[PDB]
């Protein structure tokens, strides 16, 4: 009990130190950047005694360890829970964040604020550490908030640029409209249960919970980039690559799919919020992964990627299976900032050039990154035995054996498909072929930062899931009995679609020049998402704050009837009242007129 | 990483990726021969050699500055004062 | 259309311009080099075809349906110059850029940390103080009644002088600072 | 600044509309005004509602992060127009064409799930049976009473 | 056709001032002028004393208090001796062997 | 043939596929050399200023200006009340509050209907 908490929060704490470092600064920095690379190490180490003492026993508690303020039956307090999704999560954070660290001392490296940068990723990670281990609402929604804001300060970080200001704060708007549905959920909890606890929360066990769950698949449609609130986690590649590497791919986006399996003891007695996350889920990993066939920003391509993996990890939240989609979150965090960080090395080797039209021959040219993209291509296609085959497959000998709304599973399947047929395609444009980049070659791997951050996140896509999936303890019943067709349906699926898009790949160093068709402008012009919801809908708006409420009501109407009004009015009875021609005749005819009213007319002799 | 361009080395690639043009032969060319005038091309051939040009160091000339660019040492003028060279 | 010496395109410009930008579309459909190749030397003879039309509003009718052809034959994605605008890159490091005039304002603490640097910048500064009237005379004989007329700047006429309104063209930021 | 150069009310007037040209910087020809039906524009010109997006990024701009020029008249909507807002610029494909493709995806995926829910996959097995009359003080029942007898047999 | 002459003749005029700039714009060799200004102590400072300070707080004033550290109370199997009972956890009942 | 460009109001019409951008009537040529004359003489006026040694501090816009006092005090000198402005002020003015005040009026009409009735469940409010 002494060894786990103290270790517990020395992992928060020495988190915490190198933002009081760089706060509490006079000199410049003997490698700062080493520094927090090297506090990241270390806390990964540390964190890593609590996960295994967690897996020896199962030691789960709660460390609620400060009072903070008591609103006269709510005692919110400074509460952490380590249970297994914390004792999960939180090193594979730490291990991510720590290979993207160290390769942001390679890839930042001409940036002249990279501690600045430093300093914001690890706010990120403090804050994400803030969300997962949060114990009652109000500090998951300061994690919650946290990482948003960081978002916003990281994809806005080249800020003398339009589009990366506007991406961060489409990225502000996406998630504030879930933190509507979100700020819904504990208005709910507080008024119905009397909590933010998630202990009495799930002690209580609702039941007309339609609700707060729907505020919850809200908040995870804003966080997660589930259909309807999808495009900011594409625009959000406007960042540098570590910030797409770290928080876009593995670490902030899983946070709405870490929300809701944190609440399984709600949604697994609630069909009708698992048919809403099944079909949430199904229709942004049909849509986001069809949007990915035709694009040719490679990190466009890994975004709609990694929100195709957040609408696969819905799918499996909404056919009841937590446990497998929080495997999936902490198997999908090694091969997808691998990937990010292996387009990183050939964007920076090809001199800022983000285009897979202009790459092609890096076979040879870049081995190592060669190498790690295809095992993170395979990881992510579900290869066998890789890590990415040691939850997606079980999700879909899950979504299969079991009662499922049909199209949804389809549609996952389709997925699956076009996850190998991207995935191909990514390995087709950018290392197979012929050169398509500029003629000056300065095309350069070799230094040890980078070379390591790739190795380290490469043992993880080889051997991670096959430790994690023979470490944790079962907390589903695995349904290991199917037929053959429906064994194997993944694998053949995703063999499929690479015979599928090999063909599509072969039939594009022919000499034949078609003209595309409305199905290649609807998965390359993102769904026409994006150019509607984004010209249409702030529109509406800006005009609405101009035309009607700022012009016509408040400088107008508002201003017409109470202060207008009464002004002209008083102007007017003053202007009559002081138009007398000076005539002592009028006055006094007036004085008589006066006297007549008051005796006949008004009585007041009487 | 980014090696630094000087007015040599851009002479040197703008006459060398004129020099695998075959509509110009090698030994007529110098860093002064005018396109129109002593080379004898179209205007088309203009927009081909500076789309070329655009493809060999990578950034769009816009045709503002395209099509007054007549002479290969023009060419090397504009890359050298839209990328700062001799610093 | 817009442009800051001529106030519109040429027929001939406009062909010129959309003969580019039909290349440019046809490198981002057609992506491989050597089958971008093929196809850029069929649309040059495309463009060949029709070089040698002397009747204007026929040569007027074929660009105008060369461009709804172009427009129907558009990607939607075209390939852009990393910092060219719509660019990956386009206009990251302007966040960098921090004018000449800030150095001005610095503590003579941080000043003296580079003597030789300030040193040489007093006396840019003074040429271009002493620069100043001679380029405001040389705008104001020179410039037609009215305003000037286009948006072009005279050269240097004379031996010594500087050319007028120079400043914040030399002294603009790198492109890498 | 003075009086003469500040925006005043509806020009009706050629030599009013011309004034008023000449104060916005702009031709008489070019000139429109927005229609005099009491909204309080006055003779602001309605410029032609145009994002800044689609102005040309090579032309050397007094505001280059603005695309505009210094004494231009500006839009009505300016800080509307900007490129962090709403975009004008032309689309590959016609807008309706758009609409019509995008509400049809999803208005056919939200069917298709309908469809699906009312038609559930599933596996060719019974319930999944449960000891101790399917779990009564597991569920959370009371001890005190007592359930009626959940029995399974093999099978 | 190209520039005019006097488009040249400015642009030759603007490019050797702008490269004069650029030329007077590099350092000198003493310049930045600057006034005149334990192996694993990264495991004691940032680690070890912060255990010794999180370990003094949860003992002695969060361990101290009611319901703060609540621990979930440890997985009891048949065949298990508790630690502060002595009491043998009986066995499960034989198995009707499947295999 | 080819399908034809349909402009909207946030789509609008390219630069090459409007059938007036092939004008070479010299009343256009007018047009645009007066409007390049107009943005030259801006243009001087503006970089006279700009590049002045002595100006130190904000070359000021008159356009700038002239937009925000159009923006914020020209509204109400010419504004006049007629049929137009008072059904968009009663329709944008007084109709949401009229709509919220039915929605919401209501639902607190049902709960507490619920509520006194004995049919709300409200076991463990006591926060409110
Ligand atoms: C029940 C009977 C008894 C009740 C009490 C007495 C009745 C009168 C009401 C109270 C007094 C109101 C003012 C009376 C005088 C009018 C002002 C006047 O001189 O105007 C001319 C003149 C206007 O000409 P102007 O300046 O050239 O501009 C006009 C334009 O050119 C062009 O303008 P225009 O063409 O539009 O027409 C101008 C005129 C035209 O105005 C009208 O035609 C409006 C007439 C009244 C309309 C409303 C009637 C509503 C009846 C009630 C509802 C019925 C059912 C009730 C059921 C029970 C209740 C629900 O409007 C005005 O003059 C506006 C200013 C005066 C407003 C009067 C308000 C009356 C309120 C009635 C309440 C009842 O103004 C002046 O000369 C201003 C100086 C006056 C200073 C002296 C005023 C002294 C008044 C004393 C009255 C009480 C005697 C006290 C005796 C005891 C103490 C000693
Ligand atoms: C390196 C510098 C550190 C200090 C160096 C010197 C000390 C060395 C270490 C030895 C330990 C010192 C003595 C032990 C510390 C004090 C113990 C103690 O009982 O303290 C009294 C209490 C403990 O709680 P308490 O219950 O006794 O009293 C709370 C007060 N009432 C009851 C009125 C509500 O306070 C603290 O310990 C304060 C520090 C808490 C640590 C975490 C702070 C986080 C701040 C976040 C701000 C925003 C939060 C909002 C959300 C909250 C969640 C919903
Ligand atoms: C994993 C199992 C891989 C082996 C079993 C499937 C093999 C297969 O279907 O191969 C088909 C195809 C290669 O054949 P084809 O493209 O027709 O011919 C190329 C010339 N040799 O395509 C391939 O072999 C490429 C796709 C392999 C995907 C492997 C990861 C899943
Ligand atoms: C909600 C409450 C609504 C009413 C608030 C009071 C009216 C609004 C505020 C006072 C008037 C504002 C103002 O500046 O009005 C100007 C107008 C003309 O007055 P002038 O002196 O010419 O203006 C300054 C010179 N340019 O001034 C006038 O026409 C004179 C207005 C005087 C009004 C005094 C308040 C009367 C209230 C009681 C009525 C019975
Ligand atoms: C489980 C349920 C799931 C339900 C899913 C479906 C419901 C939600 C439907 C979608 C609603 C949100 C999408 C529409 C608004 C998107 C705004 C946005 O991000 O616009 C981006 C735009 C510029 O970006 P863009 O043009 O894309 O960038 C290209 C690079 N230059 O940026 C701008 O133009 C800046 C605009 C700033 C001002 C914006 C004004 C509009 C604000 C709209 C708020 C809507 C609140 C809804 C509340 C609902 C409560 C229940
Ligand atoms: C009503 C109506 O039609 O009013 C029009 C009238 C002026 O009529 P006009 O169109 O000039 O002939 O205009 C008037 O009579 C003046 C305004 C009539 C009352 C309008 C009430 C609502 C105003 C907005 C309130 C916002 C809060």
């Amino acid at each position: 009990m002494n060894l786990f908490s103290s270790l517990t929060l020395v992992t928060l704490i020495l988190l915490t130190m190198p933002i009081a470092a760089i706060n509490f600064n006079t000199h410049k920095f003997t490698n700062y950047p080493l520094y927090v690379k090297t506090t990241i190490s270390c806390a990964f180490i540390t964190s890593m005694i609590p996960t295994m003492m967690f897996i020896h026993t199962g030691q789960e508690m709660i460390i609620s360890n400060w009072h903070w303020l008591t609103i006269q039956t709510l005692k919110l307090s400074l509460s952490f829970k380590m249970d297994f999704f914390s004792m999960m999560f939180v090193p594979v954070a730490l291990f991510v964040t720590w290979s993207i660290m160290e390769f942001s001392m390679w890839y930042m490296h001409s940036d002249p604020n990279i501690n600045q940068f430093f300093k914001y990723l690890l706010l990120f990670l403090i804050t994400m550490l803030i969300l997962v281990t949060a114990n009652n609402l109000f500090q998951l929604f300061i994690g919650w908030e946290g990482v948003g804001i960081m978002s916003f300060l990281l994809i806005g970080w080249w800020y003398g640029r339009t589009d990366a200001n506007t991406a961060a704060l489409q990225a502000i708007l996406y998630n504030r409209i879930g933190d509507i549905g979100f700020i819904l959920a504990m208005a709910w909890f507080l008024i119905n249960l009397n909590t933010w606890d998630l202990q009495q929360i799930f002690m209580l066990n609702p039941n007309d919970s339609n609700l707060p769950l729907m505020g919850l698949i809200l908040a995870a449609t804003g966080k997660s980039a589930q259909f309807g609130l999808h495009p900011w986690l594409p625009s959000a590649m406007e960042g540098p690559t570590p910030v797409s590497a770290l928080l876009h791919s593995s670490t902030m986006v899983v946070a709405g799919i870490f929300l809701l399996i944190r609440f399984y003891p709600l949604t697994e007695n609630n069909k009708f919020g698992q048919s809403i996350m099944l079909c949430l889920g199904a229709m942004t990993t049909l849509f986001t992964a069809m949007c990915a066939l035709t694009q040719n920003d490679i990190k466009k391509i890994i975004a709609f990627s990694t929100s195709s993996q957040l609408g696969l990890m819905m799918v499996t939240i909404g056919i009841n299976q937590p446990h497998l989609a929080f495997l999936h979150i902490c198997t999908h965090a090694f091969f997808k900032a691998m990937l990010f960080m292996c387009s990183g090395s050939i964007i920076h080797s090809l001199n800022d050039e983000q285009d897979i039209r202009k790459m092609g021959g890096l076979f040879k040219a870049m081995p190592f990154t060669t190498t790690a993209l295809i095992i993170g291509s395979l990881a992510l296609t579900g290869m066998p035995f890789l890590t990415g085959f040691y939850s997606k497959d079980l999700i879909i000998e899950s979504a299969n054996t079991s009662y499922t709304n049909a199209w949804a599973l389809l549609m996952t399947l389709v997925a699956t498909s076009f996850t190998a047929i991207y995935s191909t395609r990514i390995i087709f444009f950018a290392l197979l072929g012929q050169p398509r980049f500029p003629t000056l070659i300065n095309i350069n791997e070799n230094n040890p930062f980078l070379i390591n951050s790739i190795k380290r996140l490469l043992i993880g896509s080889l051997f991670a899931g096959f430790i994690i999936s023979n470490n944790i303890p079962p907390m589903t019943i695995p349904q290991m009995t199917m037929p053959h067709y429906l064994k194997m349906t993944a694998l053949t699926v995703t063999i499929l679609g690479f015979i599928l898009a090999l063909e599509i790949s072969n039939t594009t160093h022919y000499l034949k020049f078609n003209y595309p068709s409305n199905t290649f402008k609807f998965s390359n012009l993102l769904g026409y998402y994006p150019t509607i919801m984004h010209r249409l809908t702030p529109y509406m708006n800006l005009t609405m704050s101009q035309k009607s409420a700022s012009s016509l009501l408040d400088l107008i109407w508002l201003e017409t009837i109470l202060p207008k009004t009464i002004s002209l009015a008083q102007m007017k009875m003053s202007t009559t009242i002081t138009s007398q021609k000076g005539l002592i005749k009028l006055y006094f005819l007036s004085f008589l007129i006066t006297i007549l009213i008051s005796t006949t007319l008004l009585n007041f002799h009487e | 990483d980014a090696p630094p361009l000087t007015l040599e080395g851009i002479k040197d690639r703008v006459l060398y990726v004129l020099k695998l043009y075959d509509k110009i032969d090698p030994e007529k060319l110098s860093v002064n021969s005018h396109f129109m005038k002593d080379l004898g091309l179209d205007s088309l051939d203009q927009v081909e050699i500076i789309m070329a040009m655009e493809d060999e160091f990578g950034f769009e000339i816009p045709d503002i500055d395209a099509e007054k660019l007549m002479c290969p040492q023009e060419i090397v003028d504009y890359i050298a004062d839209k990328k700062d060279v001799y610093e | 259309a817009f442009l800051p010496s001529a106030a519109y395109l040429t027929h001939q410009q406009k062909v010129l311009q959309l003969y580019k930008r039909a290349l440019r579309h046809l490198e981002s459909r057609c992506v491989h080099r050597d089958k971008y190749r093929y196809f850029a030397c069929l649309l040059r003879a495309r463009f060949d075809e029709h070089k040698n039309e002397k009747d204007m509003v026929k040569a007027t009718q074929l660009l105008r349906e060369a461009e709804k052809e172009f427009w129907h034959g558009q990607h939607p994605q075209p390939y852009i110059f990393p910092e060219s605008p719509g660019g990956t890159s386009y206009e990251r490091y302007e966040c960098y850029k921090v004018p000449e005039w800030c150095l001005d304002d610095w503590h003579p603490s941080e000043k003296a940390m580079y003597p030789d640097y300030f040193a040489k910048r007093e006396q840019w500064k003074k040429l271009r103080r002493e620069s100043w009237e001679r380029e405001v005379k040389q705008l104001q004989e020179e410039t037609p009644v009215g305003g000037p007329r286009t948006e072009a700047l005279p050269p240097a006429r004379k031996q010594g002088d500087l050319p007028p309104l120079w400043w914040h063209i030399v002294t603009r930021p790198r492109e890498r600072p | 600044i003075t009086k003469d150069m500040l925006p005043g009310p509806y020009p009706k007037t050629p030599e009013e509309r011309a004034a008023a040209a000449k104060k916005y910087n702009m031709r008489v020809e070019d000139y429109e005004p927005y229609p005099d039906d009491g909204m309080g524009y006055g003779d602001y010109p309605k410029l032609p509602d145009r994002s800044q997006q689609e102005r040309d990024p090579w032309y050397d701009w007094d505001h280059p992060d603005l695309r505009l020029n210094w004494g231009e008249p500006m839009h009505w909507d300016l800080d509307m127009y900007i490129r962090n807002r709403v975009d004008t610029s032309p689309t590959p494909v016609n807008w309706n064409l758009m609409c019509k493709h995008l509400f049809g995806f999803v208005a056919f995926m939200l069917f298709m799930f309908w469809v699906g829910e009312t038609y559930p996959t599933y596996q060719p097995v019974g319930p999944k049976q449960y000891p101790y009359n399917n779990l009564y003080l597991e569920r959370g029942g009371d001890p005190n009473k007592e359930p009626e007898p959940v029995v399974h047999y093999e099978i | 056709s190209g520039y005019t002459p006097d488009e040249k003749l400015r642009l030759q005029q603007l490019r050797e001032l702008r490269r004069r700039w650029l030329k007077d714009q590099e350092l000198s060799p003493r310049e930045p002028v600057l006034p005149p200004r334990r192996h694993s102590i990264f495991a004691f400072t940032h680690v070890l004393i912060p255990v010794w300070i999180i370990h003094y707080y949860l003992k002695y004033h969060v361990t101290t208090k009611p319901y703060t550290i609540v621990e979930k109370k440890p997985r009891i199997f048949p065949g298990d001796t508790i630690l502060e009972t002595g009491e043998v956890i009986p066995p499960m009942k034989e198995f009707p062997d499947q295999h | 043939s080819f399908p034809k460009y349909e402009p909207s109001r946030l789509a609008s019409l390219p630069t090459t596929l409007d059938p007036a951008e092939y004008d070479i009537s010299s009343e256009t040529r007018k047009a645009q050399a007066e409007r390049l004359a107009i943005r030259s003489r801006l243009k001087r006026e503006y970089q006279l200023q700009y590049n002045d040694p002595s100006r130190r501090g904000v070359v000021e816009d008159p356009a700038l200006i002239r937009w925000t006092c159009a923006r914020s005090a020209n509204v109400y000198p010419n504004f006049r009340p007629n049929t137009k402005t008072s059904l968009l002020g009663a329709l944008f003015g007084i109709g949401p509050l009229i709509f919220w005040y039915y929605v919401f009026k209501t639902d607190r009409d049902r709960k507490e209907k619920l509520i006194q009735e004995g049919k709300l469940d409200r076991t463990f409010n006591i926060s409110y």
